[PDB]
């Protein structure tokens, strides 16, 4: 019995499962920061569930086998090519940005579904909120055009007007020279090509816009590089603050039921990520779409429904 | 809203329609219309937004005016003959006013202006319910008094409705407005045979309801509202586009598909009463409906429009909710021509 | 025709008692076979929409579709045949009861009938 | 104008594949040589050998249902009978006058 | 008849459960087998008909058209085998399904003892054709062509439905036997004039008549090869067959209602023959040739004499086969050239001799050379029109001369002369194309031996 | 060598508010992707 | 998802189909018997 209006009618009330410990938390930081390490510690200490940052092949992990598919069949973009050629002629920058934003939207929907179904809270890296800072960095550096940010804004507003912002925002602050040194120490051959201006734009786009917007409606915990190492103080700060300004207290059983119906059925979640606006960076010709879709169908467990694949090994096909 | 409240409101709408259909008193019929209107408004406003509110208020104003006109007609009929039973109207003015009231309720031209806007403002589910279920009470009332209706008024209103639906469907791009104009044209077709044979009216109503239910369920399945959103569908579920094109061809009156059964039969009936010019005019007018259906089919299935990159992610997820009776609706709306004589069942 | 107001009609009976005086349709009726074919088409379309192996996804579901369609088709055919029998019975009774309006035609032979001849040239 | 001048992402137009280059004796039917050869065989056998010849002979030897020889024999007998007895061959009136009744005019 | 209809229906499950690399073989073999079964229908008798049952009957007018319809499908499959190489299995199966549905609808149409069933299938033949034209078409004008083809036909044929139901209301039956036996003269009245126009225009639009032929060049140019052959060979004969079936109730009104259509056809034959001379396209030229021949058939049917009907049937069959062959040859040229222009590729006879022979034979047959059935039908219609009026011979002779001129122009421009230098992808002709041309042409030279099989019921 | 399929330029014809744009309706705007208007 | 053949639904569907077929056969037999009785054939 999957969740539905009937289950809500009989027994399924999601306001009972919330026990003041849910507290959906997003840990946001600058490129190559210690936030990932910090997020893991918070989830371990508070008993929540940690969601690793959504990448190019995040959606491939949740459908069928967790093994990622080919780059052509999932994303059609690469981060290394963006680092090597930020001003690539074939519009790789926007395609990467949109695929990452939609992956983050899917991850947020999955996290909300888990929270509402189980009651155990979640910890996230950069969410759909704060993802616009990378777009601003790309635009100011000149990587993408203005129509690009207009389309991104349209998609973002349409998709995000239906989700609850996170309870707590945790920000790790690292100065630009320090993270440049960290990048040099990292050793990834593509990452030292990141210009200092790009990181400065990311940081000041974080500080000037995202932080006040989260502050006016949520709780903000700005942490420096040193003081973020001690997770005990972070957890104590998380417990001490009380959430009374966001929409979460105003939600009831009916609104929670509507949100739980929305977060599952991922097609509606991703419905507006493919609005019919034809930018050259994201649009695909008919022949290319046909060929790629045909190649996708030939994958082992993708021709039919999940339970109706003979080659994978599903049996009793003629009676399901 | 709460699922229990939504179910209760739907039951109340159906109960109002049933009360209209099973009652032999004018006052009880008016009560059924009032109950239907009262419970139908929140269904339009299930998804709260300014467009839904404006559509709901337009619908309320039109329905309230129609109900008041209907009550005035009932009062005049009672005055000139102390009878409450729904039978011969016994008065020309009362019959004329009741015909206008039922035209307002149905959506026949020139009282058709509210249908496209109400359909556009409200959601697909609300629109589907409004387009098919609402027609049952006014059509039943019109069938019950078909022996008294003036043929001139009904025939001219039906002709105007067909013309207006055909002309207005050409311009629209949003699918909901196309469906509204399609409904207007189909009702112009269906009410033209009321003075002659009500069985043809019922048969056309059933066929139209099946076709529009199938098309609205297909539109809900592939969540598309504008034409381009429908053009994007072929990249994910080509079967849906193919079935939608077949249903669109059926809705245009192309034989041997099911949609040809009513028109043909209706023409036959009007030929038995030595009415030749009008059926020809309505056929050449339905050619316009066929044209914009064909344009929609060209946009949707017969050609492959450019896609979008993010659509790749939609390839990995399946439709979680499946609506039952969709295959049955498609089959009934496409391949039931060879069983045409079953209309003798007085359906 | 408007047999709705026909006297002695039960308001909500699908098949009146007198309809039992007519031969039931054979189980191998072509129309019943067509209803079975419609049911099979519905089953195939249901398999196609759900993204399942179209021919051999659910045999029980296709069987249920076929059986339901055949059942409804059989009863619908019985009602249709009864209604047509009623129409013919009323027609014949009325033509018998009003001999004045349906006079016997004075039978004539082509030998004593002058039809104009239009040559084709 | 930093626009890429590319309207959309598209595969390049592929060049036509010659069926002879990878397979001489290509028959122009299919790229799989065995299926191709058998397609040619069945097409030639059922088109020329079975239909075009057996069907032609069948049509040639169709029984005379049009009744041409029967009509010739009937005409021969009629002509012989009418010549022997001095009758004037073909008759002007298709139907005998006595059977036919003409409405009187009296005008 | 069900021995023919049932196997055509079984062709669909046969195709859909075939292996991915064996659909063409099975479809071709069983289509040819079906054609052999259809051969039995040809043995007509001088009496009424082969009344199989209450729903289907066969005449000596329906038999040749039925045999041609059943014979065309294997050729359509062999023609479509070329450009569908890079197509997915589902779409190829859908294409074969459309072709099979078209054949089934045509087979049910040509017998159709009742006129309403005939009309229903006559309009049912319109959906698979439109899908084929608008889906598997190369040019971007296939959409406009499909719209023109749909609406030109439907606007003409919609009043026909009203006329038919009116006739059923008054006459009481639409069965063709009862209609023929109980026929009564049509008085000269405005209502009867409009009944005549309604019953005639639906078939004259599809033939097509000059002035309503605008849809035919578009539909023939933008369609794929199989759609082109099925349009030129069988779909054009529906109008003439319907007209010869339905003119049995329009007498004696036709005696003076045929003047506008006779004049239109007798002048449009000259106009389209002249148009063929100045043409930059091959498929358009062949389409206009088809228009000219169908105008001649219209004249023959409207004359309404036994020789007219015999010549009309012979010309129908001959033109169907010849136009199908010409479209095949044009498609084979276009596949190598990829341009579809007459003067872009020249002197192909030096490079492809056997295809030059096929071109010569097809042009000679189109040129109405004796003793081919093309000239048999042509000459019968000429003699009948001469009996109608002695002045028609001028127009008919002018048409004959222009027909010869444009046929030999088509042959010379594409075959003779010096080859174009900058084309080096003219590969040797496959066995498939040669077999296709042979199977197109041999039935014509075989039917010239037994003309009585295609001379219609008035033989 | 390739079957023609609609491109962006062909698809933009159906992207307007209504077909056959005129002077009066040139200033009309398509409804939002979701049926929600700004609260202003 | 990870779903086994639901034997409850399969059993219900088979039972419904078999019951409907048996009922149809019995109804046809009774109808033909009643018609033969009324018309006095057998
Ligand atoms: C001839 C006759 C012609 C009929 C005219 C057409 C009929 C269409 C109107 C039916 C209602 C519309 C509908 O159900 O959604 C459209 C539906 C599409 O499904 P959907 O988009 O997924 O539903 C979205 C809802 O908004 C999601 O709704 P929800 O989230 O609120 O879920 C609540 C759900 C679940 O209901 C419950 O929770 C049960 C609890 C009972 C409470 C008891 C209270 C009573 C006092 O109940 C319903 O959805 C409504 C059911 C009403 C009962 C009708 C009997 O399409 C159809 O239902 C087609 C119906 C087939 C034709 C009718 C029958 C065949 C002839
Ligand atoms: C007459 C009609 C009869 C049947 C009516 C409908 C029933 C089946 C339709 C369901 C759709 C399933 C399907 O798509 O086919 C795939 C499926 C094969 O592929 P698959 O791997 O299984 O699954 C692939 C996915 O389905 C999907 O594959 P995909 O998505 O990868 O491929 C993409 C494709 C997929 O899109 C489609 O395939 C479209 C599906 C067809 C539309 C259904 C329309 C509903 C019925 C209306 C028919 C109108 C007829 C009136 C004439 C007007 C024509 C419009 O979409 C496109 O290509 C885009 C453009 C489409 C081209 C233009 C569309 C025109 C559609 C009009 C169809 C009209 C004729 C239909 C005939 C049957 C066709 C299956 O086909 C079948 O296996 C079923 C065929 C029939 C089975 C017969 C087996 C029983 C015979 C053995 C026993 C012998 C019987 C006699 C007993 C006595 C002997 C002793
Ligand atoms: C004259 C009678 C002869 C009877 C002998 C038997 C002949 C049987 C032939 C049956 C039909 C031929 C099949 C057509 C395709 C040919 C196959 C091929 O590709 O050839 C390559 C093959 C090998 O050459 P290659 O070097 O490998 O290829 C290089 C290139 O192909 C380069 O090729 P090319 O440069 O070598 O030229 C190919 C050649 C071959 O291509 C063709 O054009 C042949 C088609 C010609 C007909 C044109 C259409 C007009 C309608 C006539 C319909 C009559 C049919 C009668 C029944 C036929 C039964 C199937 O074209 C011509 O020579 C020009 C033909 C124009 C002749 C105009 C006169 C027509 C009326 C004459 C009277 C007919 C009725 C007589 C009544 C009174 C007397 C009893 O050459 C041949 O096989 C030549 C065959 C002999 C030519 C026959 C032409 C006239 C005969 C027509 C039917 C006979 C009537 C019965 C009377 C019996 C006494
Ligand atoms: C696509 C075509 C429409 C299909 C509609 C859906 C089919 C499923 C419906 C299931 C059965 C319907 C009714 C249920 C049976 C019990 C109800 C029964 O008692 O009603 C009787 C009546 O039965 C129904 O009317 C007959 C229903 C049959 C509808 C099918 C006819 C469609 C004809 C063309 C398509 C051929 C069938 C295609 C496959 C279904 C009482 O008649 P009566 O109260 O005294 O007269 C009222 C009407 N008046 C007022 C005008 C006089
Ligand atoms: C390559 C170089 C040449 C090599 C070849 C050398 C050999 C020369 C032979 C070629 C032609 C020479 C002429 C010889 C003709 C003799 C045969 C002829 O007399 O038979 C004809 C018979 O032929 C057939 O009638 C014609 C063929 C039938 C046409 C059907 C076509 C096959 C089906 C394919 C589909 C059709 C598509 C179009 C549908 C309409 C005429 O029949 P008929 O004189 O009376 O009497 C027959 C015997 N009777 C008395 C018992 C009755
Ligand atoms: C030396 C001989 C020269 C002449 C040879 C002529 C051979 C002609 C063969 C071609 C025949 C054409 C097909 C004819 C089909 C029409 C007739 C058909 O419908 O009749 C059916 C009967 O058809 C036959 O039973 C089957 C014939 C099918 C096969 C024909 C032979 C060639 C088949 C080749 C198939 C492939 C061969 C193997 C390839 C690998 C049903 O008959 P029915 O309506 O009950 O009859 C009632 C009257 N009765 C009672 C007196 C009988
Ligand atoms: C454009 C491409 C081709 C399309 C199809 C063309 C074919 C359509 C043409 C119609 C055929 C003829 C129509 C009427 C024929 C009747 C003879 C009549 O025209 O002649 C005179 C009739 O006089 C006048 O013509 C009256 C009619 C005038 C109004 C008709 C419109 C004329 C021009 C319109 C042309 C538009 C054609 C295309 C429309 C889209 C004789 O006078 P009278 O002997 O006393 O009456 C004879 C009839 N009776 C005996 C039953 C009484
Ligand atoms: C490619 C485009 C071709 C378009 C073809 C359209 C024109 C077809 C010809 C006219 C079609 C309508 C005719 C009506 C159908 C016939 C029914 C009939 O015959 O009944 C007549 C009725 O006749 C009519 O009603 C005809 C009215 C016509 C109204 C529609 C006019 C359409 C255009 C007319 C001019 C077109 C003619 C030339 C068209 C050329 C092609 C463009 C008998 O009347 P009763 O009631 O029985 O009277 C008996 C007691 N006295
Ligand atoms: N919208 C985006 N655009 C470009 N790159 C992104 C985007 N989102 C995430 N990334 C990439 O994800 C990588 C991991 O982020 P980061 O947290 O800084 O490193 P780590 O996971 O080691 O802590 C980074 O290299 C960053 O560039």
């Amino acid at each position: 019995l999957q969740y539905g209006p009937l289950a809500f009618v009989l027994g399924e009330r999601t306001t009972r499962k919330l026990t003041e410990t849910s507290k959906v938390i997003t840990v946001d930081g600058n490129i190559c920061s210690g936030k990932g390490r910090l997020a893991r510690e918070i989830a371990e200490k508070l008993g929540l569930r940690h969601f690793p940052e959504a990448g190019i092949h995040y959606a491939d992990s949740t459908t069928g086998d967790g093994k990622p598919l080919d780059v052509q069949l999932s994303g059609n973009c690469s981060l290394e090519k963006f680092y090597d050629d930020p001003k690539s002629n074939d519009g790789n920058s926007y395609r990467l940005q949109s695929w990452l934003y939609a992956s983050r939207l899917l991850q947020y929907a999955d996290a909300l579904e888990h929270l509402l179904s189980t009651g155990q809270g979640v910890v996230l890296e950069r969410s759909i909120y704060s993802d616009f800072v990378f777009l601003e960095a790309m635009y100011r550096q000149g990587f993408i055009r203005k129509q690009c940010v207009e389309h991104y804004n349209e998609v973002k507003k349409v998709t995000a007007c239906e989700y609850l912002p996170p309870h707590v925002v945790v920000y790790v602050d690292v100065p630009v020279p320090e993270i440049q040194s960290r990048i040099q120490k990292k050793g990834n051959p593509h990452e030292m090509k990141i210009t200092a201006a790009y990181l400065q734009d990311i940081e000041n786009a974080y500080k000037k816009t995202f932080l006040p917007e989260m502050s006016e409606k949520c709780e903000v915990l700005q942490y420096s590089a040193r003081e973020a190492e001690d997770a005990e103080k972070v957890v104590e700060d998380i417990e001490y603050l009380k959430c009374d300004k966001g929409p979460w207290p105003d939600q009831d059983d009916r609104t929670f039921h509507r949100l739980r119906m929305l977060v599952q059925n991922k097609l509606e979640v991703l419905n507006y990520t493919t609005i019919p606006v034809y930018l050259p960076e994201i649009t695909i010709g008919a022949h290319q779409s046909d060929r790629v879709f045909q190649k996708f169908t030939e994958l082992p467990g993708r021709k039919y429904s999940p339970g109706y694949n003979e080659d994978v090994g599903d049996k009793w096909i003629w009676l399901k | 809203m709460n699922p229990i409240i939504y179910t209760t409101l739907i039951m109340t709408v159906m109960s109002g329609t049933m009360l209209v259909m099973i009652s032999s008193h004018w006052l009880l019929i008016w009560i059924g219309f009032e109950m239907n209107l009262l419970a139908m408004i929140p269904v339009l406003m299930k998804n709260f937004n300014p467009r839904a509110t404006e559509a709901a208020t337009k619908y309320f104003l039109t329905q309230a005016t129609a109900s008041m006109m209907l009550m005035m007609a009932i009062i005049i009929n009672l005055l000139y003959s102390g009878q409450w039973t729904i039978t011969k109207m016994f008065n020309p003015v009362a019959m004329t006013m009741m015909t206008m009231a039922l035209a307002m309720k149905l959506g026949l031209s020139p009282f058709h202006f509210w249908v496209p806007e109400v359909t556009q403002g409200i959601s697909l589910q609300a629109g589907l319910l409004l387009l098919t279920w609402q027609k049952l009470a006014p059509l039943s009332v019109l069938c019950q008094i078909s022996q008294s209706i003036n043929p001139n008024l009904m025939l001219t209103m039906a002709m105007l409705s067909i013309l207006i639906g055909g002309w207005g469907g050409l311009n629209q791009t949003q699918l909901r407005k196309i469906m509204a104009y399609s409904s207007i044209a189909h009702m112009g077709w269906m009410t033209a045979v009321l003075p002659y044979n009500t069985t043809m009216t019922i048969l056309n109503l059933l066929i139209y309801i099946t076709m529009t239910l199938a098309m609205f369920m297909l539109l809900i399945h592939s969540s598309a509202t504008t034409t381009l959103s429908l053009s994007h569908t072929w990249n994910k579920m080509p079967v849906i586009t193919s079935l939608m094109m077949v249903t669109l061809l059926s809705m245009g009156g192309l034989p041997p598909l099911s949609g040809f059964m009513p028109k043909w039969m209706i023409i036959q009936e009007m030929t038995k009463n030595e009415s030749i010019i009008m059926p020809t005019l309505m056929a050449m007018t339905a050619l316009l409906n066929l044209y914009f259906y064909m344009r929609l089919a060209y946009s949707s299935s017969l050609t492959m429009f450019p896609s979008t990159n993010n659509m790749k992610m939609k390839w990995q997820f399946e439709h979680t909710k499946q609506m039952k009776l969709l295959p049955t609706m498609i089959v009934l709306s496409t391949l039931v021509l060879p069983m045409t004589p079953a209309l003798s069942s007085l359906n | 025709t408007m047999m709705s107001g026909r006297p002695g009609r039960v308001p909500l009976q699908f098949l009146p008692n007198e309809a039992r005086s007519l031969p039931p349709p054979k189980l191998t009726d072509p129309r019943l076979v067509y209803m079975g074919f419609l049911g099979y088409c519905s089953g195939l379309i249901d398999n196609a929409i759900r993204r399942r192996p179209v021919v051999s996804a659910g045999l029980h579901r296709q069987l249920l579709y076929v059986t339901s369609f055949v059942f409804f088709g059989y009863y619908l055919l019985k009602r249709q045949d009864y209604m047509y029998a009623l129409r013919d019975h009323d027609m014949f009774a009325y033509v018998k009861s009003h001999p004045e309006d349906f006079p016997e035609k004075d039978k004539k032979t082509y030998g004593e009938i002058l039809e104009e001849f239009h040559p084709v040239r | 104008p930093p626009e890429p001048t590319i309207r959309l992402q598209e595969d390049p137009d592929p060049e036509d594949e010659n069926l002879y280059e990878k397979n001489p004796d290509s028959h122009g039917y299919d790229k799989d040589p065995i299926v191709d050869l058998w397609n040619m065989r069945v097409v030639f056998f059922f088109g020329f050998s079975i239909v075009l010849v057996l069907g032609s002979t069948f049509v040639a030897y169709l029984p005379d249902y049009r009744m041409q020889e029967w009509a010739r024999r009937e005409a021969e007998r009629l002509v012989k009978y009418r010549e022997a007895n001095g009758l004037p061959l073909m008759e002007s009136n298709c139907f005998d006058p006595n059977k036919i009744q003409l409405p009187e005019d009296e005008d | 008849m069900l021995k023919i209809i049932i196997p055509t229906t079984m062709l669909l499950p046969m195709t859909w459960m075939s292996k991915h690399n064996m659909i063409w073989i099975n479809a071709t073999v069983h289509s040819l087998l079906i054609s052999l079964i259809s051969l039995s229908l040809l043995n007509q008798l001088g009496e009424n008909s082969l009344n199989f049952s209450l729903t289907f009957f066969s005449d000596s007018l329906s038999a040749p058209l039925l045999v041609l319809t059943t014979w065309l499908l294997p050729l359509m499959l062999m023609a479509s085998q070329s450009h569908l190489s890079k197509e997915t299995t589902t779409r190829k199966k859908l294409y074969i399904t459309m072709l099979i549905l078209l054949q089934l609808f045509l087979i049910m149409t040509f017998t159709a003892t009742e006129l309403i069933l005939f009309y229903i299938l006559f309009e049912a033949t319109l959906v698979p054709t439109l899908i084929i034209i608008t889906r598997w078409g190369n040019q971007t004008e296939r959409l406009n062509a499909g719209l023109y083809f749909l609406f030109y036909t439907l606007a003409g044929s919609l009043p026909l439905l009203v006329a038919l139901v009116y006739i059923q209301n008054t006459t009481g039956s639409l069965n063709f036997l009862i209609i023929h036996y109980w026929s009564h003269p049509l008085s000269n009245s405005w209502s009867n004039i409009f009944m005549w126009l309604a019953c005639i225009m639906a078939f004259m639009v599809k033939m097509p008549l000059y002035g309503l032929h605008l849809w035919l060049p578009k539909a023939h140019v933008e369609a794929p090869i199989a759609g082109s052959m099925v349009l030129a060979a069988v779909l054009l004969k529906l109008g003439g067959y319907g007209m010869m079936r339905i003119t049995t109730i329009l007498n004696p009104l036709t005696n003076y209602m045929a003047y506008p259509f006779l004049m239109l056809s007798m002048w449009g034959m000259i106009m389209t023959s002249s148009i063929c001379l100045r043409q930059t396209d091959l498929k358009s030229l062949i389409a206009y040739s088809s228009v000219s021949h169908m105008a001649l058939v219209i004249v023959a049917i409207m004359i309404q004499t036994p020789w007219s009907f015999m010549g009309a049937t012979a010309l129908m069959i001959a033109h169907g086969l010849t136009s199908s062959m010409l479209f095949c040859l044009a498609n084979t040229n276009y596949e190598r050239v990829h341009s579809r222009t007459m003067i872009l590729a020249r002197g192909l006879q030096t490079l492809l001799p056997l295809m030059a022979t096929w071109w010569l034979v097809a042009s000679l047959t189109n040129l109405a050379l004796p003793p081919s059935i093309n000239l048999i039908g042509e000459l019968f219609i000429i003699t009948a029109s001469f009996s109608w009026s002695n002045i028609t011979i001028i127009l008919m002779g002018m048409n004959m001369m222009i027909t010869a001129l444009y046929s030999l122009y088509m042959l010379i421009t594409t075959q003779r002369g010096k080859y174009t230098h900058h084309i080096n992808n003219i590969k040797p002709s496959f066995t498939r194309e040669n077999a296709l041309m042979a199977l197109h042409i041999l039935p014509l030279l075989l039917l010239t031996l037994n003309p009585k099989m295609i001379l219609g019921p008035l033989y | 060598a390739r079957q023609w399929q609609p491109d962006v330029e062909w698809a933009e014809q159906f992207g307007g508010a209504v077909m056959y744009p005129t002077k009066e309706t040139a200033h009309w705007k398509p409804p939002p992707w979701n049926d929600v208007d700004p609260p202003k | 998802p990870h779903g086994s053949p639901d034997w409850l639904k399969v059993g219900l569907t088979l039972g419904t189909s078999v019951f409907l077929w048996i009922y149809l056969i019995k109804q046809h037999k009774e109808d033909v018997l009643e018609y033969k009785r009324r018309n006095g054939l057998e």
